[PDB]
RNA sequence: UUUUGGCAUAGUUGC
């Protein structure tokens, strides 16, 4: 009646990605972290854009939703920071923001390339990703765009932007031991990466016992954080709904 | 109030009572420049 | 792999890209309701504003 | 228009990648061969680069106001 | 009621302006009704 | 201090 002891095992860890296994644990429980790395980490995007001037081929809304998909360097300065509408500023400040600026004027004879470089922040933690680098906008001559921006905590669940991973690949039951999924003819089926199967062999034996357990996960971040970060801050957070949902249950009871 | 003219880009005076021609170019397409209040977007 | 629960679909799913087109019909232009609104100035009965 | 900055599927950054792209063509890669060396795996990322259609150097050749 | 005696038109009856209503446009420019245009002409013939 | 509006020809399009 009490919870598993699950084990990691960690066959992978880059500055792009990290490739581990879960063992001794629910599907419940690896799919609901498979899903807080997409929808419940917390990350940094540009959530507010103030455009004073532009000239450029891209109306105004194009421009901000370029902008709100660059990825930002927000490794450790998330944690510190609140959420806008739970802090008690005046609308902004750096508990709960991060200013940018971008004014770049295309005063000569060649496309300017209005890339992310442009970019300047007020804090140097929280950066543009690749500050090769990700283009906003191309600019003719005589051309300006001038505004200034302020990017914000939130997490994938609210709008995509603030989704920290590029794709997570999940597995479990490589050869299909538990018959989770029929193959009408198994032998069409390449392998996984994790099978463990000789090449004459299609489909493990039936497991009349079997039950889900060592999950395969590779998260690929975006780049704001390391995707060690992510999955910490991915369990944290998890951890910490279940908390405040034990507060409010102890409370209803009482 | 500012208009830019179509084709030379001039920026030029126009009042509420005479005809609009750019008046270094002749042109008669005249475009109103770009408002000063403060628009702001959520990047989403 | 169901999204919900994690769950292998137990029917394998075909997928791949395609070409889909986004057409002009947009319900936001095709959405409207009448109370009580600008009748006819012959018939008394709603009119097309 | 211009170069999605994600992939629309995984949300894989593919902004920083057309004017790479455009080089290794111009370094006689197949297209195939330049997805591969700008690290582009998922075919949801290939597609991107693969079907772009960069229009915005056609709207650049227009006089500014 | 409807004797043959009525059949034969003695008397036109006028409409109201609820049935021939007279529209106003771009300020006061009054468009009439094609049977006030009707009307119109057979008053004037009428007349003569 | 609380407004109101062209119409009736043709075309195109949706189920
Ligand atoms: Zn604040
Ligand atoms: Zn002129
Ligand atoms: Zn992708």
């Amino acid at each position: 009646p009490y919870a598993n002891q699950p084990t990691v095992r960690i066959t992978e860890l880059t500055d792009e990605n990290v490739k581990f296994i879960i063992e001794n644990t629910d599907l419940a429980v690896a799919n609901s972290i498979r899903r807080v790395f997409i929808a419940e980490v917390p990350i940094i995007a540009i959530d507010w854009v103030q455009i004073d001037a532009n000239s450029s081929v891209l109306h105004d809304e194009f421009i901000a939703h370029r902008l709100g998909l660059i990825p930002l360097t927000s490794d450790d300065i998330v944690d510190k920071l609140q959420y806008s509408r739970d802090c008690t500023c005046e609308e902004f400040c750096p508990e709960c923001s991060v200013e940018f600026t971008l004014d770049v004027r295309c005063n000569e004879d060649q496309t300017r390339h209005v890339t992310s470089r442009d970019l300047i922040s007020n804090s140097p933690r929280v950066i543009p990703v690749t500050s090769d680098d990700i283009l906003i906008v191309k600019l003719r001559k005589g051309q300006e765009l001038r505004l200034r921006a302020y990017a914000k905590k939130g997490f994938g669940k609210e709008h995509a932007k603030w989704n920290p991973t590029a794709g997570v690949a999940f597995e479990y039951d490589p050869d299909n031991a538990l018959r989770h999924t029929v193959y009408p003819k198994p032998e069409e089926w390449p392998k996984s990466e994790y099978s463990e199967l000789d090449e004459d062999e299609s489909q493990a034996p039936y497991d009349p016992n079997g039950k889900p357990e060592r999950f395969y996960y590779n998260v690929e971040s975006c780049g704001s954080l390391r995707p060690e970060t992510i999955v910490l801050s991915a369990l944290s957070g998890l951890k910490k709904k279940l908390s405040d949902l034990q507060t409010q249950l102890s409370h209803e009871i009482q | 109030m500012i208009y830019i003219c179509g084709e030379c880009h001039t920026e030029n005076e126009i009042k509420s009572r005479d005809p609009i021609r750019c008046r270094e170019c002749g042109y008669r397409i005249m475009y109103k420049k770009r408002t000063k209040r403060l628009v702001v977007f959520d990047a989403r | 792999y169901n999204g919900f629960t994690g769950r292998k679909i137990t029917s394998q799913i075909f997928i791949g890209p395609t070409y889909y087109q986004r057409l002009k019909h947009m319900v936001d232009d095709k959405i409207h309701s009448r109370a009580r609104g600008p009748i006819q100035i012959l018939n008394r009965q709603p009119m097309e504003g | 228009m211009i170069i999605p900055v994600r992939c629309f599927t995984c949300g894989k950054i593919v902004g920083n990648k057309w004017e790479a792209y455009l080089g290794l063509l111009q370094a006689e890669y197949t297209e195939g061969d330049a997805l591969d060396a700008l690290g582009l795996k998922r075919y949801c990322c290939r597609r991107m680069l693969l079907a772009h259609v960069d229009l915005i150097e056609k709207l650049l050749n227009y006089a500014p106001l | 009621y409807a004797r043959p005696e009525w059949m034969i038109v003695t008397v036109l009856p006028v409409p109201p302006l609820s049935v021939r209503p007279a529209v106003v446009m771009q300020g006061s420019a009054r468009n009439q009704d094609d049977l006030t245009h009707k009307l119109a002409d057979i008053v004037k013939i009428n007349n003569q």
